[PDB]
């Protein structure tokens, strides 16, 4: 009863937190791909010359 | 406890022999290579030859080829510098100096006590000029040491080396590859500067930093040192 | 060796250092033939590693006619057998110790012992490594069957009380568990606190195993 | 091994 | 008589062993070098590829004289070239497929000494034997094998066995004589014992299995037997017809005891074609070697 | 039974919650953006040195230093632009599932089936690296370990639980202890406040280092979760499981965001990574292969095909430059 009473507690203690949308969750997943979209050498390859493994 | 015992030490007639031996203790001995810096009676530090872990590799300066060689004891931890047909050019303070090389090591880190002798009676130039400068405590100074050839290799880093010696003790390397501070060196020195043009930034100089100042390049074998720059 | 520096050339001498020294552990390594023990006879395997005369894995280096086994004890590893059952998928051969006398103690400890040895004995992973299978605490088994019927535990056995018939049923429904009857090879050897026969026979088994792997390496099996 |  | 389709089937098996052989042990270098890791069969099966496929690369060299006639019309630094090169590899190509029955027969006969000593250092230090035997029985082509002109005015590859010419009778003593020793060491050398290590090696391998009856399939006394009866079959009659001619060798070098070139050149084909199924035979039958070839 | 139907109320007041905020797909949102992963990344580097398995790597701050671990009994520790070995460790047990690299580049960690993390010491002044501790709480294998200091070490084990170290002291300074089966995976998020382990009871969980509770659950799997990682906003994260789909939760929400399966695929994925952006992500698979999906618009946009035994671990360098993968056949490659 021990352990039922104290899993019963965890999901009370877990479940009143703050909820968002996601829309804009997968929205911010998506601007911040492409805000860093440029400086990732395996989307965009990167030309021969500053690639250190060539 | 790290420390590296020179012994071998006298007085050698010209045209002879000897034996020069360094102890290892306190390190795996069998996992670093080892160098030996001479110094003339009151001139600057000058390479000798280098043993590589795994004795694999063995360089030698342009003054001793043949007349000198370099050994390693590795399962005693003994370094061994036989010498043959001692000139009166070689009468100098014997160094043990132990380099690591890996990518980010830190060679040159440790320097033993050095043995003395004495005798009866294309290589990169490394100018160190100004060899004096007065200090005066709670200043910073700058000492500078010029290369003939660019000591940036392609692969970005300048293998320069600042070695402070305090009166009558072994140096102590200060900084790696011209901008690592090396262990153990405390944080107000600093190093800088590009391929032939290179300084070593001290800040609050206090006393205790008094001694001779030497560069090395590593681009290349054999070693060079400059003149050395001396504080008082 | 061109563009290379000091340095950067008397690291890669380094390198080569250390691959010289992971070749030579490499093959001392491989040198130590890996038995993996595992069975839900507790006491009959701590008994079994007390007659192979030497917190997790327990090795237990032993030696003989010089092979260097390696006997690999984890059942003190409490946890899903299948997350870490694959890092054995290269073990020589599986030792499986389960107690003869447990025939009827609690459902009853042999028939926990065989859908073990059913689990382990058709993973993905040891569909070719041979089973060495010792049928331990035979002794107690005697008396025990001479008291007790052997139906306690399968109502289907059809025959007599005596020892024999016993055993060589308990032989029969463990290696009929082997579906794999070409490929795997379930060795079977009856033990108690007898003498080095138990080690005569896991090197008697694991000499037919390098044998095979052998075989099959040179593509000739 | 190989004649003439 | 008829010679000229005897010929002809020269030409097609020496055809056949060039396309076949260059193709197979390329894969089989490809695959066993790179592909795979390296372990101490297949660093003795890269060597076999190798001693296979430079000769079986270097055939066409023969095709050209045989199909021009006694002729050479390459340099000098080919006729020594290509002959050094086919003696080599022609010679330590048996000697590393008796080395393969040996390890075979080992690895299974005393499964406790491969366990503790059969390493890769080993094979890398061993592996220099068929080398390095190869080399120093091949001296001879390396040193005596200078182009030399015709009579009727052509220019051929031979042995010379006598820089020093001072008479007609004295060259034939001295080639017959050292092309005597040629041949002894041949046979024995390169059939003697290959053939006795491969059949010794491979009986004693098929008295375990039948007597332990480690194994309930016959297929490793299938796979033993083909790479064992086509070595034979293959290399035997080229053996044997060599022999023949290295005791009538004065006699043949005397323009007669004819048509004993013919059967040198057609079992010499024979011979040769043995070395663009031994990658077949040793490496592409296991199901691995396959499995690798497939995926890469 | 009564304590039951509590935790049956409060588990249909979460799933109502969630389904509450479940406004759209992420699909729907990103369907309006341009496809273009279409990439092809060839084998730059071979790192081969493993005689084993390869079963655990990670990677130097400097995206240059990497570690890696196997069943040889070694941590060797590489330079990626040259190929080369800075260090090779040798273990005091094989069977080592895990491994890690300070962020500092000081310490290496190297857990196991032994139940301890050992801690290395790698900047001594010998020469050698030497065992500078041996964390021993755990009793079951240790599954992944990762540093968030180099005085500090998180490690989650087969004993269902996970617990932040103190390497000097050698104590846990806090255990996890909400999950049921084994725990096999652990990342940490980027500010390193808090860190997600992906358990075999199909679940995951949203752990936090200086509390020690449990704030986030994620159930969408159906079986085992073989390899778990962030986001690098630390914002979500994307778990491999054993049913050939890894998943795209976010921190946020609470909730699922994507599912990257395709009926092609049938194999358990081992290991998950994302790329410097985030629209790149790769995946590790036990048939042989990586995958590249898009992980803003699920799509195979490519394969790191090449590997040939099952990919056991997979780490994109610090400033994304390269992707490296290990595996059972006992080599590192390194994809730029």
């Amino acid at each position: 009863i021990a352990q039922a009473r104290k899993l019963v507690e965890q999901l009370k203690m877990e479940a009143n937190i703050d909820r968002i949308k996601v829309s804009k969750a997968a929205a911010d997943l998506m601007a911040y791909c492409e805000a860093h979209a440029k400086e990732d050498p395996l989307l965009t390859p990167v030309p021969a010359s500053e690639n250190p493994f060539r | 406890d790290v420390q590296l015992v020179e012994s071998g030490g006298g007085l050698v007639q010209p045209g002879g022999s000897r034996k020069l031996s360094c102890s290892a203790s306190g390190f795996a001995f069998s996992s670093f290579g080892m160098h030996w810096v001479r110094q003339a009676p009151e001139k600057g530090l000058e390479w000798v030859a280098y043993i590589s872990s795994g004795s694999g590799t063995i360089y030698y300066a342009d003054t001793v080829k043949g007349r000198f060689t370099i050994s390693r004891d590795d399962p005693k931890n003994t370094l061994f510098l036989q010498m043959t047909s001692l000139r009166s050019e070689d009468t100098a303070m014997y160094y043990c100096v132990r380099s690591i090389y890996y990518y980010g090591s830190s060679p040159f880190d440790f320097w033993g006590q050095g043995t003395t002798l004495t005798v009866s009676s294309s290589d990169i130039v490394m100018t160190q000029a100004t060899s004096s400068v007065p200090v005066t405590p709670g200043e910073s100074v700058s000492i500078s040491c010029r290369s003939s050839k660019s000591l940036l290799h392609s692969n970005g880093n300048t293998y320069l080396y600042w070695f402070l010696q305090r009166p009558g003790q072994s140096p102590q390397l200060l900084i790696y590859r011209m901008s690592n501070l090396a262990s153990g060196v405390p944080d107000r020195f600093s190093g800088s500067g590009s391929g032939t043009a290179f300084t070593l930034t001290i800040s609050r100089l206090e006393a205790e930093d008094v001694g001779v100042y030497y560069c090395m390049q590593h681009l290349e074998y054999p070693l060079t040192f400059g003149a050395g720059t001396k504080l008082e | 060796g061109c563009t290379l520096s000091a340095e950067d050339k008397a690291a890669v001498e380094r390198s080569k250092m250390i691959d010289r020294n992971l070749r030579e552990d490499g093959e001392k390594a491989a040198r130590e033939v890996k038995l993996l023990l595992l069975g839900a006879g507790e006491s009959g395997k701590c008994t079994i590693v007390k007659q192979m005369k030497i917190t997790g894995i327990v090795e237990t280096h032993f030696t003989f006619k010089d092979l260097h086994f390696k006997m690999f004890d984890v059942t003190a590893q409490r946890s899903e057998r299948k997350k870490w059952i694959h890092c054995f998928e290269g073990v020589t051969a599986i030792i499986f110790c389960v107690a003869l006398s447990d025939y009827d103690l609690v459902m009853n400890r042999m028939h926990e012992s065989m859908k073990l040895f059913d689990s382990i004995c058709n993973n993905k992973w040891f569909t070719d490594t041979s089973i060495i299978l010792f049928l331990n605490k035979k002794d107690l088994f005697e008396e025990k069957i001479k008291k007790s019927p052997l139906t306690i535990c399968y109502p289907e056995y059809a025959g007599s009380n005596t020892y024999e018939e016993a055993a060589a049923y308990i032989q029969c429904q463990f290696e009929d568990l082997n579906k794999r009857k070409d490929t795997k090879e379930i060795y079977t050897h009856f033990t108690c606190s007898t003498d080095t026969k138990n080690v005569q026979f896991v090197f008697d088994a694991v000499t037919d195993v390098i044998i095979k792997n052998n075989l099959k390496d040179c593509g000739l099996f | 091994m190989l004649f003439c | 008589a008829g010679y000229l389709f005897l010929d002809i089937i020269t030409y097609l098996v020496f055809a056949v062993t060039f396309v076949l052989g260059v193709l197979g042990n390329g894969l089989v270098i490809w695959v066993a070098g790179f592909r795979m890791t390296h372990t101490v069969t297949t660093i003795s099966y890269l060597n076999l590829a190798v001693a296979d496929f430079c000769f079986t690369s270097t055939l066409p060299f023969f095709m050209v004289r045989k199909a021009m006639g006694g002729h050479w019309p390459f340099g000098w630094f080919l006729c020594k070239f290509v002959f050094t090169i086919v003696d080599i590899n022609l010679f330590g190509s048996v000697f590393l497929i008796a080395l393969i029955a040996l390890d075979r027969c080992v690895c299974v006969l005393h499964p406790v000494w491969t366990q503790n000593h059969r390493t890769v250092s080993l094979a890398k230090k061993v592996i220099i034997g068929p080398w390095v035997m190869a080399l120093l029985l091949t001296l001879p082509v390396i040193i005596r094998v200078t182009t030399v002109p015709g009579k009727t005015g052509t220019v051929a590859c031979t042995f010379n066995f006598s820089p020093w010419t001072n008479d007609p009778k004295e060259r034939i003593n001295v080639a017959v004589a050292m092309l005597t020793v040629r041949g002894i060491i041949r046979f024995i050398i390169g059939f003697s014992a290959p053939m006795s290590i491969v059949a010794v090696s491979y009986g004693l391998i098929a008295t375990k299995i039948h007597k332990q009856g480690l194994i309930k399939s016959s297929r490793p006394l299938r796979v033993l037997s083909f790479v064992a009866a086509a070595f034979f079959l293959c290399w035997s009659p080229y053996q044997v017809v060599a022999l023949i001619a290295t005791v009538r060798i004065r006699e043949l070098l005397q323009g007669m005891y004819k048509e004993i070139g013919i059967a040198v050149d057609v079992t010499s084909a024979l011979a040769f074609f043995n070395s663009c199924l031994n990658p077949m035979l040793y490496v592409f039958m296991g199901q691995d070697f396959r499995e690798r070839l497939i995926h890469a | 039974d009564q304590l039951r139907q509590e935790a049956e109320q409060l588990k249909n007041q979460i799933r109502d919650a969630r389904k509450a905020c479940a406004d759209a797909t992420l699909s729907q949102i990103t369907n309006n953006i341009d496809p273009v992963g279409r990439i092809q990344m060839r084998t730059r580097r071979t790192l081969r040195g493993h005689l084993a398995k390869i079963y655990a790597m990670h990677w130097g701050t400097d995206s240059r230093l990497l570690v890696s671990a196997s069943q040889d009994g070694k941590l060797i520790i590489w330079d990626s632009y040259t190929t080369n070995k800075v260090h090779a460790i040798p273990l005091r047990s094989s069977w080592v599932m895990t491994c890690a690299y300070a962020p500092s580049g000081n310490y290496v960690a190297c857990g196991g089936l032994d139940n301890i993390c050992s801690i290395y010491n790698l900047k001594t002044r010998e020469g050698n690296v030497r065992v500078s501790r041996e964390l021993a709480g755990h009793t079951g294998y240790l599954s992944c370990c990762r540093f968030l200091d180099d005085n500090q070490i998180v490690t989650s084990s087969g004993d269902t639980t996970c617990a932040l170290w103190d390497i000097q002291t050698g104590q846990q300074t806090t255990t996890f202890t909400g999950h049921t089966g084994d725990v096999m995976s652990l990342s940490l998020a980027p500010d390193t406040r808090l860190f997600v382990s992906g358990a075999c009871d199909a679940s995951a969980k949203l752990w936090d280092v200086r509390e020690g509770m449990c704030r986030q659950t994620f159930t969408g799997h159906e079986s085992d979760i073989n390899a778990i990682c962030f986001f690098p906003n630390g914002n979500a994260f994307a778990t491999g499981s054993d049913d050939a789909t890894c998943r795209l939760f976010d921190l946020r929400a609470d909730q699922e965001l994507m599912t990257y399966s395709h009926d092609n695929i049938i194999c358990g994925i081992t290991s998950v990574s994302f790329s410097k952006s985030g629209r790149l992500l790769l995946a590790g698979y036990d048939d042989f292969n990586c995958n590249v999906w898009d992980a803003l618009k699920a799509d195979r946009a490519g394969v790191l095909a090449g590997h040939d035994n099952r990919v056991s671990c997979l780490g994109v360098t610090d400033d994304g430059m390269a992707v490296a993968t290990g595996s059972w056949d006992s080599f590192l490659k390194i994809w730029n």
